């Protein structure tokens, strides 16, 4: 789930 | 602590037909992440738990939002893209029954009780903090956050609408409909993917991946 | 008028693994009709509306009942036939995931809050009086009956458990899980029918008919 | 839905 992880990181 | 003021602020901060609908869904997934980060204590959960909660709740979260956006629309919905979609268009695209469920079980009921943005925000936060989500590192922590939201919501309802003692229960009792509608919309989306005619953009597609 | 005493009385009055499970489901459908007739005002609804409400709600109604029956069972459920079914048996029959949802989202949560029979009865009456059920001759009438049940439930919770201000909300917030679980159990049942190995008796089969 | 109707009748 790369998009979600990237957005939630910052 | 879970102030309704912060939850309202989160809502205010983020403010064929099937192709357009899927486009809107993908668009709003980006904004949904921005919304969740603005809900008290969500960003302090473990990253993997934030992922679990959003993957579990995104459809219900987005459906609640477009339904409330549509309360002044007659027999239709207003997409985040600015496109109004009428009943007739949904019916003539082969998705009439599920569209009508949205109208009758969510939009019209939100309209009839004049559900406000604080109330919508709180219901969405309750959905977000779903302690039944599989794989959570600490379900008890998520449960405690849900409890704080609903405590704050009840106090808010009792204060703002003292003449409506049933209102808090009325709000909570739209959640089973929301759950059922979310599941049915998801089923349709998997079918759109399966048939392969309808464009599905990257974030929406990611939500259709296995865990 | 909607006295919790009458609702409690309704509960008290009616008090491979997949084959046994389906047998129990069919058995309890007969008893479910007896239960519903004992809920205030249900029998005075139009016959066609009583039919609509039971066809819409039967699975959730029966699942709530067997889940509450199972609160003192370790990692299992107790069927109306007197058979205890353990997790291991469900898993080894290819239905482990849905079984575990019942255990974790319903039985364990009922256990942990010590949901009583009056509370169970009221939640079931709320499910019964589902004003979103399609085809109702007067949804407003069903909505009014639901409202009376939840008003009575709140007053009951506030009176019996004054030290638990969150309890009423806690009860209502098991309904989305119940809705989702009902839908998934139904999906499995349609599959059992489709494959044709598992015996499905007449009343259960009737519930699988189109409207 | 004959079983349900029959049971609800009496
Ligand atoms: C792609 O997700 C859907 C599908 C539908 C529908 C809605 C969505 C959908 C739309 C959005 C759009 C949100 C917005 O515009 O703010 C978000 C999540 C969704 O599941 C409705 C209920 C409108 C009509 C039926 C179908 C199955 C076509
Ligand atoms: C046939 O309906 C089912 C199916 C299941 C399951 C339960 C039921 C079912 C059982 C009953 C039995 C009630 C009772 O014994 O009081 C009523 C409605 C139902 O949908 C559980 C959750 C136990 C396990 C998974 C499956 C899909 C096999």
């Amino acid at each position: 789930h790369k998009i979600l992880h990237r957005l939630l990181q910052d | 602590d879970m102030p309704v003021e912060r939850i309202l602020e989160a809502e205010l901060a983020v403010e064929d037909p099937v192709t357009n609908i899927c486009q809107a869904a993908d668009k709003q997934l980006f904004t949904l992440v921005e919304w969740a980060k603005r809900i008290p204590h969500f960003s302090e959960l473990p990253l993997d738990d934030q992922v679990i909660l959003l993957r579990a709740g995104w459809n219900e979260l987005l459906i609640a939002s477009f339904s409330h956006r549509s309360i002044a629309v007659k027999d239709g919905i207003l997409l985040a893209t600015g496109l109004h979609v009428h009943r007739n268009s949904a019916h003539s695209a082969g998705v009439g029954a599920i569209f009508d469920r949205v109208l009758t079980e969510l939009v019209s009921k939100m309209r009839d009780m004049q559900m406000d943005k604080t109330e919508l925000g709180c219901l969405r936060a309750i959905v977000l903090f779903n302690p039944d989500s599989k794989g959570l590192s600490n379900p008890a922590e998520v449960e405690a956050l849900r409890e704080k939201v609903y405590a704050s919501l009840e106090a808010y309802c009792k204060h703002k609408y003292p003449e409506q003692p049933g209102r808090f229960a009325k709000l909570l009792l739209r959640l089973p409909a929301l759950r059922s509608i979310g599941l049915k919309c998801l089923e349709h989306l998997f079918f759109f993917k399966l048939i392969g005619d309808t464009p599905i953009d990257t974030f929406l597609m990611e939500m259709l991946e296995a865990p």
